[PDB]
């Protein structure tokens, strides 16, 4: 099979990312996996003349250990190839479907050889305990799982594999994002589940051997205003602040009447009777809050940002935007689950939604300690992709403004 | 011997050519020494004579009783490609399993025992100049890995890996530690089967041009390796001698700290905070630093720890690791790792400052992360923790904190001082407590400011400050209200900065203003802190704003 030449972006070159320490069990799982891939010719041992490195981890999903290569740096360094040169158009219909099934299709890539002059950039190391031995180093001879260039090259083969199925089912949306297929329909749940089984058989004939979303049922988490009888000084202070903030993002928010009620140096606990003008503006603000943001639109040339807040008792809120308050989507996540397990689950849910909606993973702003997250994320991770992340300190007031 | 192993294909950096650096005319005595060295090396196969068609050159030098040849590979090293970073981490003794028999095999003339890619040999060209540089020089190039060259450590290690591979596949119950040009071989076999398996190893290595010491030349325990002592059933750091001196210079304290830091991996309780504090202040090496009372006390406690020797035990993979942490004092933490009660594998300390304002609960979790990581490196597994924190203290903190926080498997251990939260903030406003509306304002030009409050019960105050910031004035305002209030307080601020600091329950700060605030918060019975936006005509906020703005803004 003839390889497609991968032309790395000018100036900068390959990734030189450190391998993070791995537990004994994960190391062993990786050595067994890699021995096999080496025998099957998928990967081959490398010399020290290869200065490149990308991290490797071991996840589950399953009782089976699976290898996960972090190609985040390689992907950034090949952006011209997979996004502009080659490029998978994202269907706007996918988010409108009653059902979206997610299919792991990454096993396809190993039947397609990688350009001989690009293999060096796919280098990774299996580390050892207490640095007994230098790490086991390998590079790929086939399209690697996790590299954005893989579905880009495999596009043509994927189109052929899918042509009959698509022709027979013209109202089924099939989208390929990295190692997965997103299959959407407006069929009855039983019929949808039947059509995906049919598609698996088509996949099965080429080699390639689910996860069920409901996008039409995806609703916003509006900024909620308290619905109460007796309003305290604190309560309205809390309201004006919540409302003063929403007025930056939402067009048409009014506060003058509510603000007007707070006159003089009063005690926080003092119950102050409401006016039937202030009651009208909160009713109008409520009405704006339940609706989408006016004037906020997706720009394909700009990165997506996701911010998460720990709300306590297994609940988490999140927002997706490109401009710091001009937010495209806001939602929530609910849970023996611990904080890292919960945050891992939430980052993955938000990411699947971003893929469905925009065809782009967001850049996360995680309210955790880098090191905690670095040691722990792999224990609960189950996706075949990894999004980008930053470590932040949730501003105290952002949390309460979102429930 | 020069290994018959396959060569590593070395390349120069993209868009770069080899070095072409002129040889400087040397003394007759230097030229003579180089000629002797080089002819010997040439007979050995290490270097070969070249024609004058090769245009590359690296300078040579002879230093002195014997003469050593020194090749300056600075230019070639700048043109040679980047290599894979050798081994990122070194073996820790505590991660070593206790083996029945262990032998150390150093490889003799390591670099010289491994060939250099034929296509790269041209770039190692050097010239022995003729007397007064009249006649053309004697030109040579390397056939083996040259000392001082960029690729040598990587290419050697990689060749040694390739060679050991078949032996590793057929002898899985034999540990081989690969460190630099040494091999550390351990087995759980009786003397005889190990002395045999080592000869088989020594022999397998000879088939590959690699020479190692024989039984009479092989080192005997205890091994003095990398500042450690490796004994048959224990390990320790080599002798630490704390210098006694009248006057301590910057260099003396620097060396002391290093020695103590090194000793900290086995000797529990080592403290270095007061010694470190002396080092901040740009003073010169030779400059004498008088010790503080506290540094003297810290040194004394350390001399006591070091008095009698301590050792660490090796690793048993069939057993779990227990890690115990103790609060040593301010910002200082000490830990011990063991499998069998009080027979430590290793010890250590944590004494960091993550931010400007923190608490013991945050510090404890930071030390648990540091220990966890360290365990993965050394043993490939996390330890079980024994922490001086009550489960109730932990769940109260985790539950109410904004950050995702997590300690893996733990148990409380009643080892004082215990970890606690020194104060708690109210969730709802207090009935029958005075409501202080606090504000601060600082003129950015004059650097002057005012801080004050207006209460719901008619009170008022305003203090002038001279070398301030808005952040400092807003914190002063909080302090003011905490000082002039009762034992129950409702405080309303427009500063998210201040709100943020206080909501985090700090018990220690770099800021004295924050430590003064903490002292007040602990004293108090109930405190409720609320926030309002600034400059919007909100209640008592507009009133403090005008009060503090007078003259300021
Ligand atoms: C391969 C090996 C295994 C266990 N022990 C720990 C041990 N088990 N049994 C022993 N018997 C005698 C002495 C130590 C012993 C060792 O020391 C050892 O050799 C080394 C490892 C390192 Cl990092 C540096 C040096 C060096 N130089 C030697």
């Amino acid at each position: 099979i003839e390889t497609v030449p991968v032309k790395l972006k000018p100036g900068m070159d390959g990734p030189k990312v450190k391998q993070w320490p791995l537990t004994e069990e994960k190391i062993k799982a990786l050595v067994e996996i890699c021995t096999e891939m080496e025998k099957e010719g998928k990967i081959s041992k490398i010399g020290p003349e290869n200065p490149y490195n990308t991290p490797v981890f071991a996840i589950k999903k399953s009782t089976k250990w699976r290898k996960l290569v972090d190609f985040r740096e390689l992907n950034k360094r090949t952006q011209d190839f997979w996004e502009v040169q080659l490029g998978i158009p994202h269907p706007a219909g996918l988010k409108k479907n009653k059902s979206v099934t997610v299919l792991d299709v990454g096993d396809a890539y190993f039947s397609v050889p990688l350009d001989e002059d690009f293999r060096k950039y796919t280098a990774f190391t299996i580390p050892s305990i207490n640095n007994e031995t230098p790490g086991i180093r390998y590079q790929y001879n086939v399209l690697p799982q996790g590299w954005k260039g893989s579905p880009a090259i495999f596009q043509s083969s994927m189109t052929k594999i899918l042509e009959p199925f698509r022709k027979q089912n013209p109202d089924i949306v099939i989208y390929q994002y990295m190692d997965d297929l997103y299959v959407g329909s407006d069929l009855e749940i039983g019929q949808h589940r039947t059509k995906i089984e049919e598609l698996r058989q088509h996949l099965l004939r080429w080699g390639l051997t689910g996860y069920e979303l409901h996008p039409d049922k995806w609703t916003v988490q509006p900024i909620v205003l308290p619905e109460k009888d007796s309003w305290t000084v604190n309560d309205i202070q809390k309201l004006v602040g919540k409302l003063n903030w929403a007025s930056q993002i939402y067009p048409g928010i009014k506060v003058r009447q509510l603000c007007k009620l707070l006159r003089g140096t009063k005690a926080l606990t003092e119950v102050i009777p409401l006016t039937e003008e202030a009651e009208l503006e909160l009713a109008e603000n409520r009405e704006i809050l339940k609706e989408p943001v006016h004037g906020v639109y997706y720009d394909p040339s700009k990165d997506l940002i996701a911010e998460i807040q720990k709300q306590g008792q297994g609940q988490w809120t999140y927002q997706i935007y490109q401009e710091p308050f001009k937010n495209l989507k806001t939602g929530k996540y609910a849970r023996h689950t611990n904080d890292v397990k919960q945050l891992t689950e939430a980052v993955q849910k938000i990411t699947t939604e971003s893929i469905v909606i925009w065809g782009k993973t967001p850049k996360f702003k995680l309210p955790i300690q880098k090191e905690t997250w670095e040691t722990w994320w792999t224990e609960y991770w189950q996706a075949t992709w990894i999004p980008e992340w930053e470590f932040v300190n949730t501003p105290p007031l952002v949390k309460l403004w979102y429930q | 011997p020069i290994s018959p192993i396959e060569t590593v294909p070395v390349k120069l950096k993209p868009g770069m050519d080899g070095p072409k650096v002129k040889q400087w005319p040397l003394t007759e005595e230097k030229i003579k020494a180089l000629v002797e060295i080089c002819t010997e090396m040439e007979k050995e196969g290490k270097i070969s004579k070249i024609g004058p068609e090769n245009p590359y050159n690296t300078p040579v030098f002879a230093i002195k009783t014997k003469w050593r040849k020194l090749v300056d590979f600075r230019e070639l090293n700048k043109r040679t490609q980047d290599f894979w970073e050798v081994q990122l981490g070194i073996p820790h003794p505590a991660g070593l399993k206790k083996n029945k028999s262990v032998t150390v095999l150093d490889v003799g003339d390591a670099y010289f025992s491994v060939p250099l890619d034929e296509d790269f040999r041209k770039y190692t060209a050097f010239t022995i100049p003729s007397i007064n540089n009249e006649t053309p020089g004697i030109r040579y190039q390397y056939n083996v890995l040259p000392q001082g060259w960029k690729g040598s450590p990587a290419i050697f290690q990689s060749s040694m890996t390739k060679i050991l591979e078949p032996f590793r596949k057929q002898n899985p119950d034999i540990v081989i530690y690969q460190y630099m040009d040494d091999l550390y071989v351990g087995s759980d076999l009786e003397i005889g089967q190990h002395r045999t398996k080592i000869e088989e190893l020594r022999q397998h290595l000879l088939r590959w041009g690699l020479t190692t010491p024989d039984k009479k030349h092989q080192k005997e325990p205890p091994f003095l390796w990398m500042g450690y002592e490796l004994h048959p059933d224990k390990w320790t750091v080599q002798p630490i001698v704390l210098p006694e001196k009248d006057s301590w210079t910057v260099n003396d304290i620097q060396k002391l700290v290093g020695k103590l830091n090194w000793a900290s991996q086995i000797y529990p309780g080592i403290k270095v905070r007061q010694l470190c504090k002396l080092l901040r202040g740009t003073k010169a090496l030779t400059e004498v630093i008088p010790l503080t009372e506290e540094a003297e006390l810290e040194l004394a406690e350390n001399r006591e720890i070091l008095k009698e020797p301590v050792h660490g035990v090796y690793y048993d993979p069939s057993k779990d690791l227990i890690a115990e942490i103790q609060k040593q004092g301010q910002g200082q933490w000490t830990y011990q790792i063991y499998q069998e009660p009080f027979k430590n594998l290793k010890t250590g300390k944590y004494a960091r400052m993550r931010g400007a304002h923190t608490n013991d609960v945050k510090q404890l979790t930071e030390a648990v992360q540091k220990i966890t990581t360290e365990s993965i490196v050394i043993w490939g597994k996390t330890p079980k923790f024994k922490l001086p924190i009550q489960k109730e203290t932990w769940e109260t903190w985790w539950t109410e904190y904004w950050q995702a926080t997590w300690i893996p498997e733990w148990e409380f251990v009643n080892t004082p001082p215990l970890v606690k939260l020194w104060y708690q903030l109210e969730k709802e406003p207090i009935v029958g407590a005075e409501t202080f509306y606090v504000d601060g304002a600082a003129n950015r030009e004059t650097k002057l400011g005012k801080a004050g409050y207006v209460t719901n019960r008619g009170r008022q105050k305003v203090v002038t400050l001279t070398d301030t910031t808005n952040q400092k004035t807003e914190l002063q305002a909080i302090y003011l209200a905490l000082q002039d209030s009762g034992l129950e307080v409702n405080i309303v601020t427009d500063s998210q900065y201040a709100l943020g600091i206080i909501q985090a329950q700090p018990d220690q700060s770099e800021s004295e203003l924050v430590n003064q605030i903490i002292e007040q918060l602990i004293k108090k019975e109930k405190v409720y802190l609320a926030w309002v936006p600034a400059h919007k005509g909100i209640g008592g906020n507009e009133q403090v704003d005008k009060l503090v703005s007078a003259g300021i803004r």
